[PDB]
DNA sequence: CACAAATCCATTGACAAAAGAAGGCTAAAAGGGCATATTCCT
């Protein structure tokens, strides 16, 4: 983890980025999931921002996963 | 030994350091000449001759030292105390000119420009454009770091307002003044600011929960009410004023 | 002094505060004693919570535990003595052995 | 940085404006009056030669200097 | 203080703004040691207990 | 969870509702045990227990007794913290008056009862009665009496008086008066007395009374009868080691008031004489009044300490008080300090850390990890083992720190770049490392300066620090898009030493297969680091759509530049490292790298440039030697010449030719000229003294002197200080500004004798003394900027308006001081940008002008760009993101949430330090170059010479180039001798206007004869005949020159013809007779002939830059010489004469001109009384006030005046700052406003209210069928615009706390938390930043 | 199947103890008064 320009490539405003990386890192640290990207022995924030950096996570994917969890 | 920065002299116009390190280089060169003469146990007469010619040069210099009432009994001592380097003087405004400095530099066989060729230790290859050396008289100011470096995880807390103390004697934490709050507002840091001024400093019930969640690997933070604001509530309300926190 | 305008009261510390570590300790205590008290018998696990001031407005005296458990003012101390005598096992209740420092 | 590194800037600004004022207070060029204005009487050509632009003889200029000395 | 063989030159950024780069020969010749004899007191105030 | 903080007056039943009992005794504690007293100022029953879960008598000491209050000691057993929460009350023996409604400035009880404050003072302190139910004898409620009058009213009747004196009297005054009655009364007594003072006064007072009305507050609540005491804990009585104690002054103040209350009680049951009891009542009013506050009362009644006792309100206000100091600026856990050192090895995205500090701040983290690993048992074991510091904790620490950032921070945090987050690197030793390219961002050297490190605890905090605050994301300054990671002080010297041609060195003039072979050839010792060389390279000049098209060449260049190329990334062209590469150029290089190739490549290239520059400055061995400070051989010559000159002036002064007060100035100018000469000589002898001889003959190159190399490089220092080394060193002015005429002819390479050093000491002392005082207010203008525009944040995304400013370069006839590039880079065009071909729409409506559009305009040369400012953004409570623009640290469009108010403040502030702290001070339009000419507002005629001359006023010249732009403009005054016309492609170096300060003419519009009117001698004027040659003329005379027998006349040389009329000016209904003011120098005598445009009568007649010039400039303070202008646009004409000031009115074209005021002739008129001047036209003198720019030329001018006024203070300093920020403070300066008509409104017409209420109201009323309403735009200075605030917590924190509170108290104000200063206080999230989501969703919660 | 002990929870029944509210002691605080005349400082 070095720079978060790519995180502006994924979403915009650079604030929902941080506040959604925090939610995904909640899911990943407080055990509710594991990451979709192979963490190279990194801290939870690092993994959250990385898998955001793959177009794999943002507000919509997280919320639709939320609804799928609501199926339980 | 010490490697200063050569850029200090133009901006900080203090030519004293260049000029003094040149003169000190001359003084230590005279000292090294005496030590070569001495440890080799050259003589007493030749040692006397050299020291005598060293103690006089420069036009009408006010002191007059000579080796008549000496010696030997004295010039062995006056060498053994000058073997580390002939200590020089310079009055505050009637000092030695550049010229007498260069004459010292010529007495011992150092370069008159005061500058040597030096060789980089790591690469072993030689710098360009010779660098200046010489014996500057450095000091050790008592801004010593290991009574300066200081930090606290969770120390004690002041009585009236529930905030950490101020002093390194009492483990005070760093002040998060008014300019830093603006600095964080200028960014988007808001949870940072919220923790910095709620759970790290003021809140009584959030700081304990915060510590617990730290040890439990859950990096959450429960806000609560800043205790300073509760004191300000009791103070505003201590007058005949009813301030309250509406629903 | 300091010309910093720090008043005297700005350095007088508190003594009512629970040391934030010591709260962090105690949260494992009621957890850890909950651990051994988990692997207890329902009588011993309940009677010890009965005998000691655990997880309630509590500390019912030994006659008072003799009434609720309906056994005996004398018999309770027997199972109470039986309680920690089983818990006095090294290599069985070593968790609270962590909460000892001589 | 270090306060001497700044204080030199303060000092040089002060003295630069000093030299600028005291060098601008000399009149540059113009048609000499040949006569002190306060008296209409001749300003001798030596004074006409030194400051090209003088408009007072020594006496009326001395009077004006003494009057401005009290700043009002 | 004490006089050191000093040179004026950059040398790889360790003296960037106002820094200094002392040789280990300085700190190994014990040439800048000091003695800080600091003191610690302790009272015995008989309290109510 | 709460919201909408509230405040109001407190009822006695309210205050009884708070308490848990009433203090009676003035005892506090037991002096033998330290237990509280029975019901003293520390009670058991009242304020609760003393220790955790026990009574005070000891009857109950378990947690199982929770809640039950004991029966002997009666103390409610609960937590001991409850003493911090309870409150006590006091039942005063008699009423007494609250100081805040009594002695505050606007006197809340003063104008609540029609009275002067001294009258109620005489009432309160038992001096003279006040009548209530005073019968129908003489009074009803108001007028005061005396004891003679009190007894002669008690005389002849005991009934029918019913008056008291003091507290009870005022209490019956308030408790009797009704609100609605008086409001309706003075309502009727208002519109029949709405005279200009009476109207506003009574209207404001009735406003206060109606505010009292709708509040439900009762005036008698103002006077106190029950007084509430703080809890004990907030006024503790801590025990000090050694038997002593420490209390707060609140304790003894409470004690004294309780003592006076007990005494008055004892007096009342005695029925002692009323004199003694009245003194008691007075004393208790004194005590309570000094309790609530110490200032209004005369003497702060001190104690045995020779200091004043510190009362209640002093614990809220002031610097020291809770608000300003402890409620925002508070210490922090998990934070540490240290000394900073450099350690240049480590990358920009990280900082070294001492290992001890690292193991301290992250203690709880390491405990958590050691328990997660099972390497310990419990937390106690973990702490014990980390205190042992065994091996495992080091690996645990290296693991937990790994991606966990820390904040660095310095003492003077000016701008947001003063706080940046780094990734730790565990270091032994006790210093704090730092990437040297970040010192400049911090503005900290390494003379022992100390940062502090805070730990981001929360995971949202960790992400905030990394994604928003980490140094690598923050490289571009916020006050201007310039990268602020530039090579600072030493890597620039290394890089400059690297890229430097010398005519001959090793391996001169070979060919190299690439940069790599250059490096291989240099390190092997076969070519020099800088030898001129032909080199083959390959540059990746990306031209196509993201296509990196390579293309090679054989560049002829230095070996050094070829080496340095290997660290340049793919983007740039080789022509960037193909120069000397000083300090400026390398900053430009980083700027271009960012501009071309993104961010991450620029950060990687920044670290590379630092690494390589450091390494080659190491290789350079760049030293400074005493031989290297060259003295010019021709210095003593110049010294002898200048000493000859000073002797010459002295000789003449003894010859009686000059004043001493000019001998001074002559010798000063002599020495200054000699100084500049010496500097030029020394530069010539040093800048290029190096001669070298390749192939025989010698050639000239720039010097290799390593002081010159550190000045030409711009690394540190400049040419001037190097002068101060070798040449003569100035003149060394005294502290004030008196220069000492005998210079310091020495230099520093030579010595300075005692008087030279002493003369130096004056300036050195003053400079150091005033640089230690910009520290005393490092953050004063920053504070007073933040506390006005802090509550302003980008909130929406686009407001869809079209307004803005028309940007044009800042050129004043010289060279372009600010091109259209900078003033438009990064803004949003409000309309299209049309090429002068009038059909080329270039940027439609919302194209953010990045470098590319502004480039395209640059080579297209369109200079008319209507760009949407912030100040005209239509948004409410904020600003359109698209309106603000893009100038972030990040290059992209601003994003909603950004607290642009605060960054505007910190950008307009922190370079303010780079300014000078003290306010320092400092004819014909000759065309300077080639082009055409354009006269704007060119209202002129073919004049007497058949040529052009200004008959208009605001004709502004323009060097018209054929590009489609304005090359170089000028101002042309009235009646200027236009030696040409308009639309002439002219040559260069030509004066096309001329005019005289002693000839401001009144030249004729058209022809005529010299046929006078009213020009009568002895009655109006003097028959002047300047008979040195004999010319007679009728010059106009002013009224002190005209007699009284002609003063009611208007002199004029009437325009006529050869027939007998008065030829009327076509366009007006007046015949032409040029009325003339005083001093109207006339020549043409009666009957002479003239023609069109002839000389009728040609009447005769420094910029600052300091910092406090700026705070004033941001205040709209009325300068000494305001310039009023026309409110009407039309033909003007005079009026009455000298009622102290002349009179004259600007007549409309068709309407009415009722506009006239006291125009003093000390301020000279520039227009006659016969011109059609429009509103906003120059009539008055001196500096225009910024207010009138708004009220006359609108908001856009007052902002274009203010940004173009404060920018040039930075401009005159050499400082750079973007213009976007100086608007966002403007937008706060004009937030208030006043009304034009109520219409469908709900306020007074002649009233003032902030813009947004109007802005939401009458835009909504158009939605309704109702009428819109009109409003005047006010304008307030920042500290005056800052007090006007919708909150009442954002105001208490910074302004006069008592003034805000009583007003917001009586007003019953309710603050709903918004803005950034309040949410910090309450400690919830901020509305602005990351917490913009958290605060909108409250609106959804506040929307149901 | 089928008889004899170890000992389970059940008392049972003695003792040693701890405190718990009153009872005696007593030192502490509190109050209650003393007139030749001292007459506006801070
Ligand atoms: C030394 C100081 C460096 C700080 C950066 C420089 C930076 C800009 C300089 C001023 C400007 O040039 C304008 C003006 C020119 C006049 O000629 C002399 C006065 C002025 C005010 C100058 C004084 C001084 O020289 C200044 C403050
Ligand atoms: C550091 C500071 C001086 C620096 C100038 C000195 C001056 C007076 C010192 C305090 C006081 O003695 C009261 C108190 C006495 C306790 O017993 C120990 C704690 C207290 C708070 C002391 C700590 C400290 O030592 C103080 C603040
Ligand atoms: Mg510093
Ligand atoms: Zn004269
Ligand atoms: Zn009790
Ligand atoms: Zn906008």
């Amino acid at each position: 983890r070095v720079t978060v320009q790519d995180a502006v490539e994924k979403i915009g405003n650079r604030f929902d980025l941080v506040l959604v990386a925090a939610r995904r890192a909640r899911q990943m640290q407080v055990g509710g999931k594991d990451p979709l990207v192979p963490e190279e022995n990194d801290k939870t924030t690092v993994i959250a921002l990385r898998e955001i950096e793959e177009g794999l996570i943002n507000n919509q994917i997280l919320d639709v996963r939320e609804r799928q969890e609501q199926q339980e | 030994d010490i490697v200063l920065n050569p850029l200090g002299v133009p901006s900080r116009m203090n030519i004293g350091q260049i000029l003094e390190t040149h003169l000190g280089m001359a003084a230590k060169g005279i000292g090294d000449k005496i030590n070569a003469m001495l440890k080799q146990q050259q003589e007493v007469a030749k040692l006397r001759e050299f020291i005598q010619r060293a103690y006089d040069l420069g036009a009408d210099v006010r002191q007059k030292v000579d080796l008549s009432t000496f010696s030997d009994e004295e010039v062995m001592r006056l060498a053994e105390n000058l073997r580390k380097g002939m200590p020089i003087a310079t009055p505050v405004f009637d000092g030695a000119k550049e010229a007498e400095i260069k004459e010292l530099l010529k007495l011992g066989d150092l370069p008159t420009s005061g500058q040597i060729r030096l060789y980089d230790g790591r690469t072993g290859e030689q710098f360009e454009r010779p660098v200046t050396v010489g014996y500057m008289y450095m000091l050790k100011l008592n801004h010593l770091v290991d009574d300066k470096m200081h930090a606290r995880s969770t120390g004690s807390y002041s009585l009236v307002t529930q905030q950490p103390l101020g002093g390194k004697a009492q483990f005070g934490g760093q002040r998060f003044g008014e300019m830093e709050v603006w600095a964080l507002e200028a960014y988007g840091a808001a949870y940072t600011l919220q923790e910095m001024l709620t759970v790290k400093s003021d809140d009584v019930n959030g700081r304990t929960k915060m510590y617990k969640n730290i040890v439990d690997g859950n990096h959450q933070m429960e806000p609560g009410m800043p205790e300073s604001f509760n004191v300000l509530l009791k103070e505003i309300r201590s007058l005949g004023i009813n301030i309250e926190l509406e629903d | 002094g300091d010309d910093e305008d720090s008043h005297l009261g700005d350095f007088i510390e508190d003594t009512t505060l629970e040391l934030p570590l010591d709260s962090a300790t105690t949260e494992s205590l009621r957890a850890a004693t909950h651990d051994v008290l988990a692997g207890l018998t329902a009588r011993e696990a309940k009677v010890l919570r009965m005998r000691f001031g655990i997880d309630m407005n509590t500390d019912y005296t030994l006659e008072e535990v003799g009434k609720q458990f309906d056994v005996t003012r004398e018999r309770i101390r027997q199972i109470e003595a039986k309680a920690l005598r089983k818990l006095r096992h090294p290599s069985r209740s070593e968790v609270l052995r962590s909460f000892l420092d001589d | 940085s270090d306060e001497a590194d700044e204080a030199y800037s303060v000092t040089e600004q002060l003295t630069m404006t000093g030299i600028n004022r005291i060098r601008q207070k000399i009149n540059a060029h113009g048609i000499p009056v040949y006569l002190c204005e306060a008296c209409g009487n001749p300003i001798p050509e030596a004074r006409r030669k030194i400051f090209p632009g003088v408009t007072l003889c020594v006496e009326c200029q001395a009077y004006q200097e003494r009057q401005r000395k009290h700043y009002a | 203080g004490q006089n050191m063989r000093v040179a004026f030159m950059p040398w790889n950024g360790y003296n960037f703004e106002d820094s200094i780069l002392v040789s280990e020969r300085v700190v190994q010749e014990d040439r800048f040691t000091t003695i800080h004899i600091q003191e610690l007191a302790c009272v015995s105030r008989d309290t109510k207990l | 969870e709460f919201d909408a903080i509230k405040i109001a007056l407190a009822s006695p039943d309210m205050i009884r509702s708070w308490s848990f009992g009433e203090v009676k005794k003035p005892e506090t504690i037991n002096y033998r045990t330290f237990k509280p007293e029975r019901d003293g100022l520390f009670c058991a029953r009242i304020f609760g227990p003393v220790k955790d879960y026990e009574c005070l008598c000891g009857k109950y000491k378990r947690l199982k007794h929770r809640g039950v209050i004991c029966e002997k000691c009666g103390v409610e057993v609960t937590q001991t913290k409850v003493r911090r929460e309870r409150m006590g009350h006091i039942e005063l023996a008699s009423p007494t008056a609250h100081i805040w409604f009594l002695k505050s400035l606007p006197s809340r009880i003063g104008l609540l009862l029609d009275m002067p404050l001294r009258d109620i003072e005489r009432v309160l302190y038992f001096e003279s009665y006040v009548v209530i139910e005073g019968g129908m004898t003489n009074l009803e409620r108001q007028q005061i009496l005396t004891e003679e009058q009190y007894l002669d009213a008690l005389e002849e009747f005991g009934d029918e008086f019913d008056a008291k004196m003091g507290a009870e009297a005022i209490q019956a005054l308030l408790k009797s008066m009704d609100l609605e009655q008086e409001c309706e009364q003075l309502r009727e007594e208002l519109n029949e007395t709405n005279s200009e003072t009476k109207r506003k006064k009574l209207t404001k007072r009735i406003k206060l009374l109606e505010a009292f009305v709708q509040s439900g507050n009762k005036p008698e609540w103002m006077i106190l009868t029950v007084l509430p005491v703080l809890p004990p804990d907030l006024r503790p009585l801590v025990p000090l080691d050694g038997g002593r104690f420490a209390t707060s002054d609140l304790n003894d103040l409470y004690r004294r008031v309780i003592n006076r209350n007990n005494r008055l009680k004892r007096l009342l049951d005695l029925a002692a004489p009323d004199i003694i009891v009245r003194n008691e009542k007075r004393m208790l009013q004194e005590a309570v009044d000094a309790l609530l506050d110490n200032g209004r009362r005369g003497r702060a009644i001190t104690g045995s300490n020779k200091r004043p006792l510190k009362s209640l309100a002093d614990m809220i206000k002031g610097k020291q008080g809770r608000f300003r100091q402890n409620l925002l600026g508070k210490r922090v856990d998990y934070s540490g300090r240290s000394v900073i050192t450099v350690g240049p090895y480590l990358r920009l995205h990280q900082c070294g850390l001492p290992k001890k500090m690292a193991l301290e701040l992250f203690k709880p983290f390491i405990y958590g990890k050691l328990e997660l690993r099972g390497l310990a048992t419990t937390i106690k074991a973990a702490k014990k083992m980390v205190e042992r510091e065994e091996a495992v904790v080091w690996d645990i620490l290296d693991e937990v720190i790994r991606e966990h950032p820390v904040l660095l921070n310095r003492a003077p945090t000016l701008h947001r770049l003063g706080i940046q987050a780094f990734e730790p690197v565990l270091i032994e030793g006790k210093a704090i490392q730092l990437h040297p390219l970040v010192c400049a961002a911090y503005n900290a050297d390494f003379d022992g300066d100390q940062m502090a490190v805070h730990v981001p605890l929360t995971l949202e905090a960790q992400l905030e620090a990394r994604a928003l605050m980490m140094s690598t994301n923050n490289i571009l300054s916020p006050a201007n898009g310039e990268p602020i990671i530039v090579p600072s002080q030493d890597v620039v010297l290394g890089l400059y030493y690297m890229t430097r041609d010398c005519v001959n060195a090793k391996g001169e003039g070979m060919v190299l297969t690439g940069p790599k072979e250059a490096e291989r050839l240099y390190r092997s010792g076969l070519a020099s680091l800088h030898a001129r060389v032909k080199v083959r390279i390959t540059e990746y000049e990306k031209d196509a759509n993201g296509e990196l098209v390579a293309k090679t060449s054989l560049k002829d260049t230095t070996v050094g530049r070829a080496i340095l190329w290997m660290i340049v990334p793919k983007g740039l062209p080789y022509s960037i490292v193909n120069q000397a590469l000083g300090k400026k150029a390398i900053s430009k290089m980083l700027n271009t790298c960012y501009r071309i190739l993104g961010l991450k490549p620029t950060v990687i290239f920044a670290d590379q440039i630092m690494y390589t520059g450091f390494a080659y400055a190491a290789r350079s061995g760049a030293s400074v030697g005493i031989d290297d400070m060259v003295i010019p051989e021709k210095k003593h010559e110049i010294i002898s010449e200048a000493e000859a000159e000073v002797a010459e002036i002295q000789e003449q002064f003894q010859s009686g030719l000059v004043t001493a007060g000019e001998r001074y100035n002559k010798v000063i100018d002599i020495w200054a000229a000699a100084n500049d000469r010496v500097s030029k000589a020394m530069m010539d002898n040093l800048q290029t003294e190096t001669v070298i001889n390749r192939d025989g003959q010698e050639e000239k190159q720039v010097s290799f002197n390593s002081i010159y190399m550190m000045a030409d490089s711009g690394a540190r220092g400049s040419a001037a200080q190097i002068r101060q080394l070798a040449g003569m060193r100035g003149l060394m002015a005294k502290p004030d500004g008196s220069i000492i005429e005998t210079p310091i002819t020495a230099n520093f390479r030579e010595g300075l004798n005692v008087l030279q050093y002493f003369i130096s000491t004056h300036g050195a002392r003053k400079g150091l003394a005033d640089t230690a005082l910009k520290t005393a207010n490092s953050g004063y203008l920053t504070r007073r900027l933040v506390d006005v525009a802090q509550d302003l944040v980008v909130t929406e995304d686009d407001c869809g308006t079209h307004e803005g400013i028309m940007m044009t370069p800042v050129i004043e006839g010289g060279d372009v001081k600010e091109p259209l590039r900078d003033r438009v880079l990064g803004r949003v065009t409000a309309e299209d940008v049309l090429k002068p071909g009038t059909a080329d729409i270039l940027v439609p409506r919302n194209t953010l002008l990045h470098e590319q559009w502004c480039d395209l305009l640059e080579e297209n040369s369109v200079d008319a760009v209507k760009v949407r400012s912030v100040v005209s953004c239509d948004t409410d409570f904020g600003v359109c993101a698209h309106c603000y623009g893009r100038d972030l640290a990040r290059g992209h469009i601003i994003n909603k949430g950004e607290a642009i108010g605060v960054i505007a403040a910190q950008s307009i502030g922190e370079p303010g330090t780079q300014l000078t702290m003290r306010t320092f001070h400092i004819s014909s339009i000759q065309v300077k170059n080639k082009g055409s000419i354009k006269l704007s507002n060119v209202k002129s005629v073919v004049n007497s010479s058949g040529k052009l001359v200004i008959t208009s006023r605001n004709t502004e010249l323009k060097l018209i180039d054929e590009f489609g732009r304005t090359k170089e403009s000028y101002k042309v005054p009235y009646g200027a001798v236009l030696a040409k016309g308009d639309g002439e492609q002219v040559a260069g170096g030509e004066t096309v206007a001329n005019w005289d300060p002693h000839t401001m003419p009144v030249i004729t519009e058209v022809s005529g004869f010299v046929r006078f009117t009213d020009m009568i001698d002895g009655q109006t004027i003097t028959r002047q005949t300047d008979e040195l040659t004999g010319l007679s003329s009728l010059v106009v005379l002013d009224s002190a020159e005209r007699t009284a027998g002609g003063k009611d006349l208007r002199p004029a040389l009437k325009i006529v013809d050869a027939q007998g009329n008065d030829v009327l000016i076509p366009g007006t209904d007046m015949p032409a007779q040029y009325f003339l003011p005083g001093k109207a120098i006339v020549q043409l005598e009666d009957g002479v002939q003239i023609s069109s445009g002839d000389t009728l009568a040609r009447i005769p007649q420094d910029i600052t830059g300091g910092l406090p010039r700026v705070a004033d400039l941001f205040e709209a303070r009325r300068p000494k010489e305001p310039a009023i202008l026309a409110e009407i646009s039309g033909i003007v004409s005079f009026g009455k004469e000298t009622k102290g000031k002349r009179r004259l009115v600007i007549t409309p074209v068709d309407g009415s001109d009722p506009y006239e005021e006291m125009i003093p002739k000390w301020r000279q008129l520039n227009v006659f009384e016969g011109e059609r001047v429009e509103r906003g036209d120059v009539i008055s003198d001196g500096p225009e006030a910024p207010h009138d720019i708004l009220r006359l030329r609108g908001v856009h001018a007052v902002t274009r005046y203010i940004v173009n006024e404060v920018q040039d203070v930075y401009r005159l300093q050499g400082v750079k700052i973007n213009d976007k920020h100086i608007e966002v403070i403007v937008r706060q300066m004009l937030r208030k406003a006043t009304i034009v008509n109520a219409g469908s409104s709900d306020f007074l017409e002649g009233e003032q209210v902030e813009y947004s209420r109007v802005k939401i109201a009458n835009r909504e009323l158009e939605a309704n069928g109702k009428v819109g309403a009109t409003y005047s735009r006010d304008l307030l200075g920042i500290t005056k615009a800052s007090l006007a605030t919708e909150s009442f917590i954002s105001a208490a924190s910074f302004q006069e706390t008592t003034r805000v509170l009583t007003e917001a108290a009586v007003a019953g104000k309710r603050d709903e938390l918004r803005g950034l200063k309040e949410n910090v206080i309450v400690g919830r999230l901020i509305p602005a930043g990351t917490g913009y989501a958290y605060h909108q969703d409250r609106m959804r919660r506040r929307a149901a």
